């Protein structure tokens, strides 16, 4: 129960976390997608 | 018959506590960078309009 | 009864099966991430002699 | 040459270009989209 | 604007009987296909496992409209050893151009999802016995067609 | 009975959330490599420009 | 003992730039949430205005101890013009009791702050473009809520 | 009455509220410590 | 320009300060009330028992 | 420039509320300590006649 | 525009005297009143304890 | 300047009067909830 439980929360967590990085990353491909050629 | 699958949870409770720290690298490094990306763009811009009045 | 038990010994299975799954996915996950990040430390210093090759040419002219 | 203004039609080469360097773009913003959506990112003009 | 719309339906497990219910409750804000004229909006609900479509089911027609109601309940008979193997995929279509390029947009729910999606899918099998309703942005049908190609 | 029923739910509930991450890491190294292709190109650009300036 | 444990933490402001900067130095003597085993402290940031979460931000772990070393520094984009109007809420963590009853114990900084606490916000905001280093004396987390329900 | 010594039991009505007595006490404590932590109000026990 | 800087942060300094003095009051008169509310009920136990002895 | 002198204007209107700001919390907090006062007096009539009574009591016995 | 603001800071100022003195006041009362109620635990405990072994 | 700097030292000065007297009322807090049920 607690195992399950934990892991759940620790899940949840990373995936705030990466949600925004890629939030993140998406600016970046943006930004470099400009640059790429102008 | 179920102690395997909470070893199993064991194993995932750390490995996620190793991506935990991962995505925080990450997270400052994309940072870091995006704002490097912006000086990038500036000066490629300064160079463009000083390229473009003359 | 009968169904009982089996579909109890069904879910137990697919219980254990779903850890199993959770490991390659987190493996695969740890990967993932490791290159990400390789490749972040590649592609900055791309970006340090990006910005010192502009910041030249924007001197010289 | 009495012409030797030659016609540097690189203008013609440089907009059939960034032209197609615009349609890639605009797929690939989709695509960026597509990931926004996916996992329920707002984007920073939001907010 | 460049939006599809959102999709507010609810979704029901009851393990015991094995039985799940999506009610298509309303849409809003649906992209028009063409400028000029309005929609005929319906909703598609294909229940699908292994890539593969089990049953689909049709809501009516509302003609004229970018804001839709509905309150149509479909049903399918899933047993509880296969309830999270399974896709619900919602897509919202334009009648009045039927026989070409149909969809406004579209979502899924269930193994693979991810977002909204998935925490809505989850609050289902957190609540048995239990409808559970909620928004959904639609998304381009060539993204989650690509999404859809991938899990099982 | 119940808590294997409850309990299975919620073990694929921790499924489907590693899943859902694992997406999210996999995107992130697909798109941070076609950043670098676009870095690759950049960086040439910006230095068969600087040797074009020296 | 009863006691919850003290942080030390720096804190920084441009003006200019409008640029905020806390630096989690270390934290000591933190109360252990079970009996028997040991923490994996860390340490929550959210910069707060009107009572409504702006930004938040996390300190890495660091399993099995009471008296953890962090030095990690995160940084806030707050106006000059808004800079009195924010709260800094530095909350210390058990990460093993993560999804149950987390907190050890927090402080907050900034409007409506107190004591040691507003003393070190006032210290910063009257030596601009420096770093000053305080310790606090965590509180328990209710208390904090109920202080930071009221104030905007 | 043979059995007059009838058993006065506000011994558990004493005890069933000088408990209750007790845990809100506890309670209270939290917020005066709570109040001295607030304003830096090092209590008598120190110094 | 300084002045005004510098001076509007000793300002806001000044408000904050007066803030405090404020939550102090307040929870002065709350504690206050509250001890009120016990030495009724104190005042009426050894009124209750002076006129039990008496 | 022309953000500069906006910024200006902004902080002076800022630090003027401010002061007001200041004039309300200094008033409630009078109220405040009047009323905490008249309590203190109330209380300590109320003291001295509990002293009374115990004295009384123990006398009494 | 600003003379409003140190008129407002006069007022402030005096009200503050007078809370100096307020608190003052309510220190020595709270001083005095301490150590009556300490004399009034001393009673109750006498009566308890006299009480107490009759 | 000299006025916000008064101000702010008076203010200084009722602050440390007022947190002796809040220590001081929170002993009388313990003492009267003592005596309040015995
Ligand atoms: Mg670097
Ligand atoms: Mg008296």
């Amino acid at each position: 129960n607690r195992r399950l439980q934990q892991t759940q929360a620790q899940v949840d967590e990373v995936v705030d976390i990466m949600r925004v990085n890629v939030d993140k990353v998406l600016e970046r491909d943006q930004k470099l997608s400009e640059l790429d050629d102008r | 018959r179920e102690n395997e699958m909470d070893e199993n949870l064991e194993q995932v409770s750390g490995i996620i506590g190793n991506l935990r720290h991962m995505a925080l690298d990450m997270g400052n490094e994309i940072d870091t960078q995006n704002r490097q990306i912006d000086r990038i763009m500036e000066k490629a811009d300064s160079n463009k309009t000083r390229i473009d009045e003359a | 009864l009968e169904e009982m038990q089996r579909r109890a010994d069904q879910l137990a299975d697919e219980s254990l099966e779903s850890t199993r799954r959770m490991l390659q996915l987190v493996e695969e996950s740890k990967d993932a991430g490791i290159r990400t990040l390789v490749m972040l430390d590649e592609q900055g210093e791309q970006l340090d002699r990006v910005e010192e090759g502009m910041n030249h040419i924007n001197q010289d002219m | 040459k009495k012409e030797e203004e030659r016609q540097e039609a690189l203008r013609q080469a440089e907009e059939e270009r960034k032209a197609k360097y615009a349609k890639m773009e605009a797929e690939r913003e989709v695509m960026r989209q597509g990931i926004r959506d996916k996992y329920g990112i707002k984007k920073k003009e939001e907010r | 604007q460049e939006k599809l719309g959102d999709i507010c339906f609810s979704l029901r497990y009851v393990p015991t009987a094995g039985k799940l219910t999506v009610v298509i409750l309303e849409a809003k804000n649906l992209k028009k296909m063409d400028v000029g004229g309005l929609s005929d909006p319906y909703v598609k609900i294909h229940l699908m496992q292994n890539g593969k479509r089990l049953k689909k089911k049709k809501t009516t027609i509302k003609k004229n409209t970018l804001n839709p109601y509905y309150n149509e309940s479909f049903s399918f008979e899933v047993p509880f050893e296969q309830i999270q193997k399974v896709q619900v995929v919602v897509t919202v279509l334009d009648y009045d151009k039927i026989g070409k390029n149909d969809a406004i947009g579209k979502v899924f729910v269930g193994y693979n999802s991810t977002g909204a999606e998935l925490r809505h899918w989850s609050d289902m099998l957190a609540n048995p016995r239990r409808p559970i309703a909620q928004w959904h942005t639609l998304q381009v049908e060539e993204e989650v067609d690509a999404m859809l190609a991938v899990k099982k | 009975l119940s808590e294997i029923e409850t309990r299975h739910s919620e073990i694929i509930k921790l499924e489907n959330s590693i899943r859902e991450l694992h997406d999210m890491f996999m995107d992130m190294a697909m798109l941070v490599e076609s950043q670098g292709e676009m870095i690759d190109r950049i960086e040439y650009n910006v230095e068969h420009a600087v040797d074009y300036v020296e």
